[PDB]
């Protein structure tokens, strides 16, 4: 008996497959999300500046409350 | 239309950074007239004091009273 190298294929690895798609991010939908944290942003942080303002007032109050100084 | 349409793509495909040179520069200007909530920040702005405030001396006037709370001047408490 004559045994040598069998040919074996099966599933013929796929010649030549995509692998490259479109993930999470569509277009339209990322600006929305992305301007969208701006506007969140803005509205967050200035109303912190707001009460800033509470104590900026009250910090310069006790300059003018202090005349023995 | 002619320039508005047709120059408008073509920016978006050839030099598509530039869009956003005119737009955002261009609305920092546009926003701060139309608005209506610049005034109040002009406001708190003259009305945080820097030094001491002055005395005057009191000979028939109006809306000016005592250091202790009461219902004197302006006295800025716009938004709590």
């Amino acid at each position: 008996x004559x045994x040598x190298x069998x040919x074996x294929x099966x599933x013929x690895x796929x010649x030549x497959x995509x692998x490259x798609x479109x993930x999470x991010x569509x277009g339209y939908s990322m600006f929305a999300v992305g301007i969208g944290a701006l506007l969140f942003g803005y509205w967050s942080m200035m109303k912190w500046n707001r009460e800033r303002r509470r104590l900026q007032i009250e910090d310069f109050e006790a300059r003018i409350a202090l005349m023995p100084l | 239309a002619e320039r508005v349409a047709a120059f408008l793509k073509n920016v978006w495909a050839k030099e598509p950074v530039l869009v956003a040179s005119f737009a955002i520069a261009g609305l920092a200007v546009i926003l701060p007239t139309l608005s209506p909530y610049t005034k109040y920040s002009l406001m708190i702005n003259x009305x945080x004091x820097x030094x001491x405030x002055x005395x005057x001396x009191x000979x028939x006037x109006x809306x000016x009273x005592x250091x202790x709370x009461x219902x004197x001047x302006x006295x800025x408490x716009x938004x709590x």
